[PDB]
RNA sequence: CCGAGGGUAGGGCCCGUGACUGGGGCGGUCGUAACAAGGUAGCUGUACCGGAAGGUGCGGCUGGA
RNA sequence: UUGGAGAGUUUGAUCCUGGCUCAGGGUGAACGCUGGCGGCGUGCCUAAGACAUGCAAGUCGUGCGGGCCGCGGGUCCGUGGUCAGCGGCGGACGGGUGAGUAACGCGUGGGUGACCUACCCGGAAGAGGGGGACAACCCGGGGAAACUCGGGCUAAUCCCCCAUGUGGACCCGCCCCUUGGGGUGUGUCCAAAGGGCUUUGCCCGCUUCCGGAUGGGCCCGCGUCCCAUCAGCUAGUUGGUGGGGUAAUGGCCCACCAAGGCGACGACGGGUAGCCGGUCUGAGAGGAUGGCCGGCCACAGGGGCACUGAGACACGGGCCCCACUCCUCGGGAGGCAGCAGUUAGGAAUCUUCCGCAAUGGGCGCAAGCCUGACGGAGCGACGCCGCUUGGAGGAAGAAGCCCUUCGGGGUGUAAACUCCUGAACCCGGGACGAAACCCCCGACGAGGGGACUGACGGUACCGGGGUAAUAGCGCCGGCCAACUCCGUGCCAGCAGCCGCGGUAAUACGGAGGGCGCGAGCGUUACCCGGAUUCACUGGGCGUAAAGGGCGUGUAGGCGGCCUGGGGCGUCCCAUGUGAAAGACCACGGCUCAACCGUGGGGGAGCGUGGGAUACGCUCAGGCUAGACGG
């Protein structure tokens, strides 16, 4: 799970598109935020479209 | 998402009725919607992408005033909190305008036993709370009528707001209301996004033990202005002298946060929960 | 819940009808007359595969028989009819 | 579409004067003359060597931002040019000379190619009589670059008409001026134009 | 039997047919026989209308058929006009 | 007569799973086998032995003296 | 001779080996953030799971007899509507899908003396007589339905018998011919149908034959994925003689007899897949792939069967079994892998739209009728191509924000302002796509003449009028283009690989600035690329991974010098085939382009014919330098 902060728990529904994570092995997939119970991420300015945020006004 | 209304549909006591249109005020069933929950607001392709007020109130009842303490390292607790207010939507960070601190708004005595538990033991954070979670609210029993005066036609530069509004107790639990009656023109166009915002704030600090207002109407029918000295800022501090005000007038209540208990205990202390 | 199509199985069980009727004659007749060469009963035979030719043709007239199918059921007839009679002679009348 | 916004900084990104303002760009109030130096925070830093990549990607850039067209209808001319009969970094360069937007640009019916586009779009330039309001159009030998004649009656045109009375314009171009209408003799040659452009250096960029 | 049609090529708003010979029963735009002229009904052209008249008149003596709409323009640039 | 398939009985291959068990990979306790003649040169096939590395026998190799 | 770039990472350092990782192109895509216009394509890749409703094959009153409504009136008769019925042609095409299939299924080239082909085009011959059945309709039982049943009446282009025999079909013989090919002879066998108009005659039908044309069946060489930790397989098996079956060959099927047939050149078995034209990648060789369009196969809920027929073992025909689900207690109905559409499953895939104007198909003399083929419209940045968010001017240079040595430096001509154009909208007009079928003169032919018919669509486009009119996404340690402050302090986080973070971070978060792309930009998934890292082009084995412990020898591979024959390999020329689309080059069409038309150029590879003879082959003769022997 990409970011800083993330809302997911048992029980949530999420999507995972694959990449793994160099010094977590066994993981081999990352949750695709923004989408499902998955929440973007909060006060993300740079890149949001890696992190499922939409854009400030 | 868009989304594609093929037939459209009405239920009778024995048969289904086709229709070609639903016209407003009216409903039915409509075919064809795919990814459309319940409490969703579909608009037509070219309209205005508002959202209906669909699936409402949070709604927090204990506040517990957690002071930053000392004193730079005060953004990091905000930084904690904000996380935190990502990870439960429920509980509000609220701050409040006279006295300007931060309060832990929440569900009950242990949501905050868990939150400023972890807020402690699981970042760093110099800060401190007491505190009570005093979380009542005021509303008026009877309807009264007064006037938002702001006659300063002085200095030239701005300073006039003239109100007049009908404030009557509302049903509990309903909150805000506001109508907009003026009728002529007597209080220009520009001068209602922020008599409303004037009102909207009035009712942030309360009459008895200074609590949020809810449960009210406020009918907006009459008021006075003078083109050179009326400012925007005339009648936002105009409708805070009449409803700070209408609502010391007719009977103002402390209603109270109440809380629905299911207790599981052996039967052989039942007598001795109940009628405690 | 619909077509001619029908129409044309009703119109199917009739023309099988004529065809495997047609067909049985040939059949029963042609054996009938091999049956005859078997002992010879040098007249009888022909007479038979005569008539048996006949149905054989007829019946590749209408929608029956291919022609060479009428072709292969003459040509065995008389064939065997023939080899057959090669025991005993005497093949009068005509069919050869 | 097309780029749009601040243009000066593009030439002083690029170390060389290019035309892509108009009129500005032959006062000394171009600011590549006071500041011929790259954009933004770091300008007047003691630069750091470039890579061949560096060297190779910035002659590309500006050989497009001077014509001011997509980075893919730039390497669409260019492979198409690879594709065709002889020199590639020539017949490139000649290819996207013969892009209508920038004979009307050479011309001289306007100053800027910028400018110039606004021009064919809106249909107030012409070729071969009929109107054509595409700043892509292949411009094949043997054309008639006209004004709309129908719009002819501007405070623009005649101006930049007014301001081409007697400077020489393409070899390969016959601007019969008053009539407001040019001819596209024959298709550029190499030596035929000096841009600050390396040709063969765009060349050995598209082919990493 | 064996036929005289025109096969639709082209684009759409584009009507470029293919007079040609095939049998009945394929596709419109399906594998023919023969290719014998050209037809763009639109006319955006000089030359909208081809028929090597000579393949015209064997597939004719051999027994083809032609559309209605065919000889309209087998007709049309004659190759019956004795 | 044959015949979809049903039934009965016996086999072959595959997949998943199983109390329990064998090692295998990744992140304190015992010794110190290897790396310098590594403190008994090292390795080796095999054999027997030993908490563990390992030791010992027989023969081999030098990538050792 | 239009064609070929590499980098980071093992060490203290080096060289080599070697794996990993990355920049590229591509997609029936999809996910994030963002999203204005148009063109052309294109869109259930998963459950060939289940499907409500509407539609998707019908047509001929110029084949025939009938039942109501009418219409000129003398319940009569003629007509034309109309529902069926009998009869004919179609329904085997067209559309869908890739489950099954490693196969003569496909590709490519051939064989058929082993055969078929409705309608269409030639050429030859004919239509003489006679009889008969069934529906329809009238009548008589059951069902809460499909509907069926017994009796009688009856028309025909329905049915059958006699006849005529151009001709054809079979047996035996005979001549030619050589797998059942052509001709002849004697015996036997077999044709048929009428309707219509303007009526000594034209027209649309039928009949037997031969030929064509087109579409097929069957057969053969050669090419087609992985596992040998699948090594042996086979009893209709392999051949035979006879017969049955077919349009036809054949163990295709049956009886008998013979003991075969296949297999390391990979049988048998297991996995996996519809094949090709092409497509994507690549310097090529090669690799990967088969969506859409075209070509062939295969399947029509799962199966089996045969009827009818020119043709099917028949998607929207029939029968039987099964599974599921529907209509009331006997019995019934269903089959979207047609067009839409629902549902389920899924990361994901559309309108229950318009039209038969065009093109094509079926029937019909025609008028015409049917056509979810098709021609178009709708939705989706899915993809490509076209465009827009403005253009010239404007300060040694506002404000705000960022940096700073506190002088400044930057955003930045950028903006505000100055004029100029003028996407959207507003008014007007407004299409080609459609000349044939049909009527007339000629002759129902040639040719001439005229009329009706447009869904898209009052849309494109043209004319006038006319508003400054969306910008977003990735990245800025190195590969790799783009650098500073602040916050954070091995935390929080980044991450493709090296790796960054432990208080001064160009690597984390934000800001400014920069780089890069722009109605798109990133990400995931997969293919080829780089990878000369399966090496034919184009690598290797002393010590890096890698010489079998060592012999003997089977198959296989390879093999000296000279001369003759052959011409199999090899080389050359001619000729056929190598469909269309694509690719290529030129020219053109839609304002350009995408897209689209016409033209050109062909290769490989196979068939046929000719030639060459060096090398390889093969046969014959010779030698002694290899080898063996005394
Ligand atoms: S030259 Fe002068 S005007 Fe032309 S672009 Fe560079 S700076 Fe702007
Ligand atoms: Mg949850
Ligand atoms: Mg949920
Ligand atoms: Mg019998
Ligand atoms: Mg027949
Ligand atoms: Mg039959
Ligand atoms: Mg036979
Ligand atoms: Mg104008
Ligand atoms: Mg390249
Ligand atoms: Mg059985
Ligand atoms: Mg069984
Ligand atoms: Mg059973
Ligand atoms: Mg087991
Ligand atoms: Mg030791
Ligand atoms: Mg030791
Ligand atoms: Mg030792
Ligand atoms: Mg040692
Ligand atoms: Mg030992
Ligand atoms: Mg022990
Ligand atoms: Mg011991
Ligand atoms: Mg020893
Ligand atoms: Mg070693
Ligand atoms: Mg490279
Ligand atoms: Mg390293
Ligand atoms: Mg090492
Ligand atoms: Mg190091
Ligand atoms: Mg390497
Ligand atoms: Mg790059
Ligand atoms: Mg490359
Ligand atoms: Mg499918
Ligand atoms: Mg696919
Ligand atoms: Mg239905
Ligand atoms: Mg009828
Ligand atoms: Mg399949
Ligand atoms: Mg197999
Ligand atoms: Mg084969
Ligand atoms: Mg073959
Ligand atoms: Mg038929
Ligand atoms: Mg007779
Ligand atoms: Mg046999
Ligand atoms: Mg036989
Ligand atoms: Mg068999
Ligand atoms: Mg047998
Ligand atoms: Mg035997
Ligand atoms: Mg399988
Ligand atoms: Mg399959
Ligand atoms: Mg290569
Ligand atoms: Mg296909
Ligand atoms: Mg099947
Ligand atoms: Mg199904
Ligand atoms: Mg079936
Ligand atoms: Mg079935
Ligand atoms: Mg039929
Ligand atoms: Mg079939
Ligand atoms: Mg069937
Ligand atoms: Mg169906
Ligand atoms: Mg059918
Ligand atoms: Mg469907
Ligand atoms: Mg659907
Ligand atoms: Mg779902
Ligand atoms: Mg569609
Ligand atoms: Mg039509
Ligand atoms: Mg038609
Ligand atoms: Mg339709
Ligand atoms: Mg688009
Ligand atoms: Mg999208
Ligand atoms: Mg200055
Ligand atoms: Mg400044
Ligand atoms: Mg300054
Ligand atoms: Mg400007
Ligand atoms: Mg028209
Ligand atoms: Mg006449
Ligand atoms: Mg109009
Ligand atoms: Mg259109
Ligand atoms: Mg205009
Ligand atoms: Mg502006
Ligand atoms: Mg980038
Ligand atoms: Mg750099
Ligand atoms: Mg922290
Ligand atoms: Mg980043
Ligand atoms: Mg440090
Ligand atoms: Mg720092
Ligand atoms: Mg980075
Ligand atoms: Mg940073
Ligand atoms: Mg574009
Ligand atoms: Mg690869
Ligand atoms: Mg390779
Ligand atoms: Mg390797
Ligand atoms: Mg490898
Ligand atoms: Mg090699
Ligand atoms: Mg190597
Ligand atoms: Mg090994
Ligand atoms: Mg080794
Ligand atoms: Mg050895
Ligand atoms: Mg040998
Ligand atoms: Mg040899
Ligand atoms: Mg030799
Ligand atoms: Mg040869
Ligand atoms: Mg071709
Ligand atoms: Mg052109
Ligand atoms: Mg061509
Ligand atoms: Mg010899």
């Amino acid at each position: 799970i990409p970011g800083e902060g993330h809302n997911l728990q048992e029980h949530s529904v999420v999507l995972i598109r694959g990449g793994r994570v160099k010094d977590l092995p066994g993981v081999r997939y990352h949750i695709v935020r923004g989408v499902y119970d998955a929440a973007g991420v909060k006060d993300r300015k740079k890149s949001r479209s890696k992190y499922g945020t939409k854009k400030p006004k | 998402r868009k989304e594609r209304v093929a037939r459209l549909l009405r239920m009778h006591a024995n048969h289904r009725e086709e229709v070609e249109e639903l016209k407003a005020g009216d409903l039915g069933a409509v075919v064809g919607l795919k990814e459309t929950i319940t409490g969703d607001t579909l608009v037509g392709e070219d309209a205005p992408r508002v959202i209906l007020e669909s699936i409402e109130v949070p709604e927090p009842v204990i506040d517990v005033a957690i002071e930053p303490k000392t004193k730079a390292d005060q953004e990091k607790l905000s930084q904690a909190l904000a996380r935190l207010a990502e990870e439960d939507p429920t509980f509000r960070v609220s701050t409040h305008p006279e006295t300007g601190q931060t309060i832990i708004s929440g569900m009950g005595e242990l949501h905050l036993e868990i939150i400023v538990d972890r807020l402690k033991r699981e970042f760093k954070v110099d800060a401190n709370v007491g505190k009570p979670q005093v979380a009542y609210r005021e509303t008026i029993t009877k309807p009264v009528d007064v006037e938002g005066k702001f006659i300063r036609q002085t200095g030239g530069r701005g300073q006039y707001g003239h109100v007049k509004i009908k404030v009557e107790p509302l049903p509990r639990g309903s909150g805000f209301e506001f109508v907009n009656a003026i009728v002529g023109g007597v209080i220009p166009k520009e001068y209602i996004p922020a008599v409303q915002k004037g009102i909207e704030e009035a009712m942030q600090s309360g009459p008895l033990i200074g609590f949020p207002v809810v449960d009210i109407k406020v009918t907006l029918y009459d008021g006075s202005y003078h083109e050179v000295d009326s400012s925007e800022m005339a009648f936002k501090i105009a409708g805070s002298m009449a409803i700070k005000e209408a609502v010391q007038k007719g009977d103002p209540v402390i209603l109270e946060p109440i809380m629905r208990v299911e207790v599981t205990t052996p039967e052989e202390y039942m007598g001795d929960v109940i009628g405690d | 819940r619909n077509l001619s199509a029908l129409k044309r199985h009703r119109q199917s069980l009739k023309r099988r009808l004529r065809n495997k009727a047609k067909k049985s004659a040939i059949k029963t007749l042609s054996k009938k007359a091999i049956q005859l060469a078997q002992e010879g009963k040098a007249e009888e035979a022909l007479k038979i595969m005569r008539k048996a030719e006949s149905l054989i043709d007829k019946a590749a007239k209408g929608s029956t028989l291919h022609k060479n199918a009428a072709a292969r059921r003459k040509s065995r007839l008389m064939r065997k009819v023939r080899q057959l009679l090669e025991a005993a002679g005497a093949p009068l009348i005509g069919g050869g | 579409g097309r780029y749009i916004g601040p243009v000066c900084r593009l030439c002083r990104r690029e170390g060389v004067k290019l035309y892509l303002k108009g009129e500005r760009c032959y006062s000394p109030k171009c600011a590549m003359e006071r500041r011929p130096y790259p954009p933004g925070q770091h300008g007047q830093k003691r630069a750091r060597r470039p890579s061949d990549y560096a060297v190779r990607l910035r002659e590309k850039q500006k050989l497009r931002r001077i014509y001011g067209i997509s980075e893919r209808q730039f390497r669409n001319l260019f492979e198409e040019a690879s594709k065709k009969k002889g020199v590639t970094g020539s017949v490139f360069l000649g290819l996207l000379e013969s892009r209508l937007d920038n004979v009307v640009y050479r011309l001289g019916f306007a100053v800027s190619r910028r400018q110039a586009r606004q021009l064919v779009r809106h249909g107030h330039i012409t070729v071969n009589g009929r109107r054509v309001d595409l700043p892509s159009y292949r411009v094949r030998p043997g054309d008639e670059i006209a004004v709309a004649e129908k719009s002819r009656n501007l405070e623009l045109i005649r101006q930049n008409l007014e301001a081409m009375k007697g400077r020489k314009v393409g070899p390969w171009l016959s601007l019969d001026v008053e009539g407001m209408k040019g001819k596209f003799l024959r298709l550029p040659d190499r030596e035929d134009l000096a841009l600050p452009v390396n040709e063969q250096l765009v060349i050995e960029f598209y082919s990493r | 039997m064996v036929k005289i049609r025109l096969a639709r090529f082209g684009s759409k708003h584009n009507p470029h047919y293919r007079i040609v010979v095939t049998d009945a029963r394929r596709k419109r735009d399906g594998k023919y026989i023969e290719k014998i002229g050209y037809y763009d009904p639109r006319k955006t052209t000089p030359d909208w209308l081809k028929v090597d008249v000579e393949r015209a008149r064997y597939w004719l003596s051999v027994g083809a058929q032609p559309t209605d709409t065919a000889r309209r323009l087998l007709r049309q640039a004659g190759v019956f006009r004795q």
